[PDB]
RNA sequence: GUAGAAUAAUAGAUUUGAAAUAUUUAUUAUAUAGAUUUAAAGAGAUAAUCAUGGAGUAUAAUAAUUAAAUUUAAAUUUAAUAUAACUAUUAAUAGAAGGUUACUAAUAAAUUAAUAAUUAAUUUUAAAACCUAAAGGUAAACCUU
RNA sequence: AGUAUGAAAAUGAUUAUUUUAUAAGCAAUCAUGAAUAUAUUAUAUUAUAUUAAUGAUGUACCUUUUGUAUAAUGGGUCAGC
RNA sequence: AUAAUAAUAAUAUGGUAAUAGAACAUUUAAUGAUAAUAUAUAUUAGUUAUUAAUUAAUAUAUGUAUUAAUUAAAUAGAGAA
């Protein structure tokens, strides 16, 4: 899950043209499983 | 001394908005400004033009900002050592943000 | 690094609503098209019963709208102030003046009105005009269709101590001005048309008009 | 797949179609609606229930290409293709003819010398499409506003379907205020009118030999019983001239308007009473707020008297010399 | 934060009554549904017209 | 899509009757007599719109586990359970830190059972400022020994 | 003083329909024109709804009293208790 | 030899303090189908001799009633402090 949120120039990375950037939201371990195609 | 009854919605309305006296009139009296064709009140100088003139006067009749003789060639490091910038109080901060509480004159529309 | 960004703007729009007009937003495509056609036929505005044909195909329609729907459809712009520090009464003192005024005229009036609320009202009007410009309509077509005052939220009551042990309770009111601007081209024209129709309908004053013999008969001829 | 639901539905549809093609008598009898209709109008018993069903069935041979555009307004999913030899199309025409004859005749009987235009208007009023539709509605001839699939799901017999009126009705025709304008064939009112006409036709067919006037009597009871004030149908251009012409045609002295009584001259609302005399016989009283108005009214009254004359049954059929022409 | 985050004015709206928008939109939705259903029905009819 | 028929409207052509109750049929002025009538600055009632306000309504860790029910093998619901409510009863068991502000006021094992890490039980063990009638004082969180 | 939701009322502004600038009193009821709105059987000479033309009738409610329009008691309105 | 409904004849049906009889709303407990075409609440227009419920349209919930009904009970009904 990666939400697209408008971030200030303070927290800008070297490249971000628009204020709009996509960033990852946290997920509960209960909602994701281990792989090893398994 | 005191109202005998709660004044009804009707009655208060008619006391307030009823008569002409109490109503705001439309400012009919207003005309074009000779210097820039904007709206201005009749028999009155345009507030923009006059302001502009005042500004120009100020620019011309500007008083010499009496900068001290010493501080002009005062080393940056030395300056820092001498006069360290403190944190201002809440009140001072508030005072400083003039934009918050202080109004700049609005410009009229263009008359046609 | 320069920005105010298109993507950001898009995001903002998504969060709120599109800039599109009501006629476009509310109606389903075909219906919208039909409405447009009707408007074209009857010079700007919708008319009660007009069998219209679409430009593309050879099928024909008759659009049936309720009064409310009709009212909503005619192009409008809705403008809202922020939390003005003034009382409703005070506001409405001015707002009564700007009833059915052309927006520009209203703005001009505001400019010269020596009342504090006037500034804010003018600003609001300007904003509305800008919005209209953005979304389709021309400044010179816009009039104030109606404009009003609500109380805004949370007025803070303070106690005001008077002489002897007496206590007043001072309240600091905050309001908001909302306006609706419609267009002299469509809406006003439509209402004029309606008025004309009504006039036409009006039965004439006859000197020996058949005024009904009011009352019950009694089951008995009096003549 | 223990259940082939599409197959069952198909079978049902086929059955329905077959029934429509036939209109079996037994099925018709079983239908309650039809029975009720029959009782309501006190129809002759020679008229079968199959006939009644047929009357309610409008000609729907092939589904149009207007169906294929539900996105463009119209969708016809209620009806099922009718038998070409067993529709109301023929009956309907006959019914219409009957209505045209009989009503007109009745009107003539009532009012000899009724200006042709006025007569036509009267006839229309008596038996316009809208009126017929209204009559049908009153009777209780309801429309099949339920899809075949829906019916199947419900699990209702074919009897009910038979009982209902059947034509190509646009399901989804006035939704969101959009109305697809189509021909006369797809209007409800028209269908209703047809049904009404068809009933009359059916009646005629059954009672053509045993009691010829029965149909006419029925019509009178239903169609001719309806109030129409013939006085409200007229509208004159300049009636005075017309009146004069009429007088000339007949053996009458030239008409002259004359003041009989007058009150409130020099006022907002006066009253003038003027009669139009022909020698001595007063030909039309006329009141008015002005003299001119009064005169006009008198003339109009005279014209009305001339036209709307209603002779008795004991008289010998009076035939007018047509309408006055000027 | 220079207004890049936080309240973003309002978009250029037209006026639509709140309780009327609810209605009209609902109606539209219903119509759409009907259209879908109508199409399905038509398809079914086509299938069983052989 | 083309052609032909029935009806309606509009235009043209050809006929048509008539000095047409024109000292008013249609319609326009002015005069003299009369006669009346038409307001909305604001308001009432009703409705709607935008408010204010927060009654009412829903919900009470929304997880996990248990059992049942319902759909395609996962989800949804139902009832029960928490470290996370109080109140009454019944049954069992037992008879126990607050503050203040800072030089912040911490832990370390072993043995036994369960299965090297493990959890539990049984144990020994470090720290722990100042104040909270009675080292002795005071104006609690200070001073004096 | 939980969180959602909130077309509950009182209360404010505004718009629409309607009535209102020769008319006098619990603001309703009954009679009764007119205007407007809605209605997929208004077929209409239709039906409902709204509305202070106009007419008639009409001393708020409670409490306490021999007895209250009373100028006797009590209530600013609404919501909750 | 009863009950329910309908007739016919008759007598009776103002009411404070007060007595007697019968219902409805709300909430909880026992029993309890059903279903998003369902339900709950709201607005408007209908319907039933109508503090109530029901019908239709509309709006908002909600995978759905302590639902109909019979009992048991009540923090069971408010313009009056
Ligand atoms: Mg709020
Ligand atoms: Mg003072
Ligand atoms: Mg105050
Ligand atoms: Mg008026
Ligand atoms: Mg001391
Ligand atoms: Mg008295
Ligand atoms: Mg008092
Ligand atoms: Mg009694
Ligand atoms: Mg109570
Ligand atoms: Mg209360
Ligand atoms: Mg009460
Ligand atoms: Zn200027």
């Amino acid at each position: 899950p990666t939400k697209t949120v408008p971030v200030p120039k303070q927290f800008w990375l070297e490249g971000q043209t628009s204020h709009m950037i996509t960033i990852p939201v946290s997920i509960l371990g209960k909602d994701l499983r281990l792989v090893a195609t398994v | 001394a005191v109202p005998k009854k709660k004044v009804s919605h009707q009655k208060k309305r008619q006391k307030l908005y009823g008569p002409g006296k109490k109503q705001l009139k439309m400012i009919h009296h207003l005309n074009k400004c000779p210097s820039c064709g904007h709206y201005k009140r009749a028999n009155t100088l345009c507030m923009y033009c006059v302001g502009q003139i005042s500004h120009i006067w100020k620019t011309h009749t500007a008083k010499e900002e009496i900068k001290p003789r010493q501080e002009e060639e005062l080393s940056e490091l030395d300056q820092r050592v001498l006069y360290p910038g403190r944190r201002d109080t809440k009140y001072t901060k508030d005072l400083k943000d003039k934009d918050n509480y202080l109004e700049r004159r609005v410009r009229t529309l263009k008359k046609d | 690094i320069t920005i105010e960004d298109k993507l950001l703007q898009q995001h903002i729009i998504s969060l709120q609503q599109p800039e599109q007009l009501a006629s476009q937003s509310l109606l389903s495509p075909l219906k919208r098209e039909i409405y447009e056609a009707n408007c074209k036929i009857n010079g700007g505005f919708y008319k009660k019963d007009t069998i219209v044909k679409l430009p593309n195909s050879s099928e024909r329609y008759k659009l049936k709208l309720t009064k409310r729907e009709i009212e909503v459809l005619e192009p409008s712009v809705y403008a809202q102030s922020y939390r003005i520090k003034s009382s409703m009464k005070k506001a409405t003192l001015l707002l009564r003046l700007l009833g059915g005024l052309d927006v520009m005229k209203a703005i001009s009036q505001c400019h010269f009105s020596n009342k504090k609320i006037a500034r804010e009202v003018a600003e609001l009007l300007q904003k509305g005009v800008k919005d209209g410009q953005k979304l389709g309509l021309k400044p010179e077509d816009l009039y104030i269709s109606q404009i009003w005052t609500g109380s805004d939220g949370f007025w803070r009551k303070r106690v005001e101590f008077k002489a002897r042990t007496r206590i007043g309770i001072i309240s600091h009111p905050y309001i908001h001005v909302r306006c609706i601007l419609r267009t002299k081209s469509v809406t006003k024209r439509r209402l004029a048309y309606e008025a004309h129709l009504k006039e036409q309908k009006r039965a004439p004053w006859v000197q020996l008009g058949d005024k009904p013999i009011r009352g019950v008969t009694g089951g008995v001829y009096k003549w | 797949l223990p259940e082939s639901e599409l197959a069952k539905y198909k079978e049902y549809y086929q059955g329905l179609k077959s029934t429509v093609n036939e209109i079996p008598e037994s099925v018709a009898s079983k239908s309650p609606s039809l029975r009720t209709l029959h009782k309501r109008l006190q129809l002759p018993n020679e008229l079968t229930y199959s006939t009644l069903s047929r009357c309610l069935t409008c000609p729907s041979a092939k589904l149009p290409d207007k169906i294929n555009n539900p996105t463009k307004g119209a969708a016809f999913v209620n009806t099922v293709p009718t038998n070409k030899y067993l529709d109301n199309h023929g009956l309907n025409i006959m019914g219409k003819n009957l209505l045209s004859y009989h009503v007109t005749k009745s009107i003539i009987q009532k009012y000899p010398r009724l200006p042709t235009v006025v007569l036509n208007a009267a006839v229309n009023a008596y038996i316009s499409e809208a009126v017929l539709a209204h009559i049908a509605k009153y009777w209780g001839i309801e429309v099949e506003t339920t899809s075949v699939l829906s019916r199947y799901l419900k699990m209702e017999p074919f009897e009910f379907t038979l009982g209902r009126l059947k034509f190509f009705n646009n399901s989804l025709n006035s939704k969101d205020g959009i109305e697809l304008i189509t021909g006369k064939n797809f209007s409800e009112t028209s269908a209703l009118a047809m049904s009404v006409r068809s009933i009359i036709a059916a009646i005629w067919a059954v009672t053509e030999q045993k009691d010829s006037q029965a149909v006419y009597r029925f019509i009178d009871d239903h169609i001719m019983s309806r109030k129409l004030d013939i006085t409200k149908m007229f509208q004159f251009e300049q009636p005075t001239r017309e009146l004069a012409m009429l007088c000339r045609r007949e053996g009458l002295e030239k008409p002259v308007s004359k003041l009989v009584a007058e009150s409130g001259r020099l006022s907002k609302s006066p009253v003038f009473i003027v009669h139009v005399f022909s020698g001595e016989e007063t030909l039309g009283e006329g009141y008015g707020s002005s003299l001119k108005e009064a005169k006009a009214r008198a003339a109009t009254d005279a014209l009305m008297k001339w036209y709307c004359y209603e002779p008795l049954a004991q008289q010998e059929p009076v035939i007018d010399p047509g309408t006055v022409v000027v | 934060f220079d207004g890049v985050v936080g309240p973003y004015e309002r978009v250029a709206q037209p006026f639509i009554p709140r309780f009327l928008k609810r209605e009209i939109d609902n109606k539209r939705e219903r119509h759409a549904a009907e259209l879908q259903r109508a199409d399905k029905l038509i398809a079914l009819n086509r299938y069983i017209e052989d």
